[PDB]
């Protein structure tokens, strides 16, 4: 991955 | 006055993007997570590859270490997180309820509750030895992009793109405090001692807030960030920093008090997501994507  | 952080070990083993690097408290090991499905262990002194922990179905954009350095608990798009026992890497619990990516995790102090955050909006509160979600709080109108107990547990912070911090009851549930213009906030947590929070918003500016008096002391800026949920930290083995990744690739520390830019480190491939300040002494360590996929450790005299 989300956060990627 | 200023440090002097230089390049000591690259770290590489992850085939995909770095989410996440947190020093465990004992200060000995770096964990990282990474849109490749694993966590990897590192050592903090010699930057030494200690082993890879696996079994979520999806990438990782969290983990965070328990108190005691025995624990990890991480948060997937599998939807779950799992708590993993770090010596025999073996999963213990599979936390399960968030309807949506898991994107950020923490333990309590006492670390025998974790805080989730999720892409269904929901903050969640789970009992770390039993693995049950004991609250679901409907937190916000957006994704939830960061959570985070404070010095003795009693409170939660957590942001969202929605623009707002909110303070929660640990115990209760109830909201007790909301900061508010409004850009999305991609990162809070609290300082150490637990009377300010940092919150990073994608306007490029990193606030520092007095929790109780619901006002805004200090801004940093000077980095780039737009895009990404970017982790910012409180350094305070030696000079007092605010430290954090930034989407030009380097590193950024600030003079908590004078707000100036006091270094930059510079070394990285790609837009650096994630830094973590060791617990006893002057060592940074950064992580970059996916044109990068390495973990930097800096150390500095001050």
């Amino acid at each position: 991955x989300x956060r990627x | 006055v200023k440090p002097n952080y230089a390049l000591k070990f690259t770290l590489a083993g992850h085939t995909k993007a770095v989410s996440s690097v947190k020093f465990s408290p004992n200060g000995e090991w770096l964990a990282s997570s990474s849109a490749d499905k694993l966590i990897k262990i590192w050592g903090a002194y010699d930057g030494k590859f200690e082993k890879t922990i696996s079994g979520h179905k999806l990438g990782i954009s969290d983990v965070a270490w328990s108190s005691d350095s025995n624990l990890l608990v991480s948060a997937s798009d599998d939807k779950t997180l799992k708590i993993w026992d770090v010596s025999s890497g073996k999963c213990l619990k599979t936390l399960k309820g968030h309807s949506n990516y898991v994107f950020c995790c923490n333990f309590n102090p006492q670390s025998n509750l974790i805080v989730s955050g999720s892409f269904d909006e929901s903050v969640r509160i789970w009992d770390v030895k039993t693995g049950k979600c004991l609250k679901t709080l409907p937190a916000h109108s957006d994704p939830v992009s960061a959570v985070h107990f404070n010095r003795d547990g009693s409170l939660i912070v957590s942001s969202s793109y929605d623009g707002l911090c909110r303070i929660w009851d640990t115990a209760s549930g109830q909201c007790l405090k909301t900061l508010i213009d409004n850009p999305p906030v991609s990162f809070v947590k609290f300082s150490p001692n637990g009377k300010y929070i940092l919150a990073a918003t994608l306007d490029n500016t990193l606030k520092l807030w007095d929790y109780s008096k619901g006002k805004c002391l200090k801004t940093y800026t000077g980095h780039k960030n737009e895009k990404y949920c970017i982790f910012a930290n409180f350094s305070v083995t030696g000079g007092k920093w605010i430290v954090s990744g930034s989407e030009d690739n380097l590193v950024y520390i600030w003079n908590l008090q004078t707000k100036e830019i006091v270094q930059k480190l510079q070394g990285h491939t790609d837009v650096v997501i994630s830094t973590a300040c060791h617990p006893t002494e002057n060592i940074i360590a950064s992580a970059a994507l996916e044109n990068d996929k390495t973990i930097k450790l800096w150390k500095s005299d001050c």
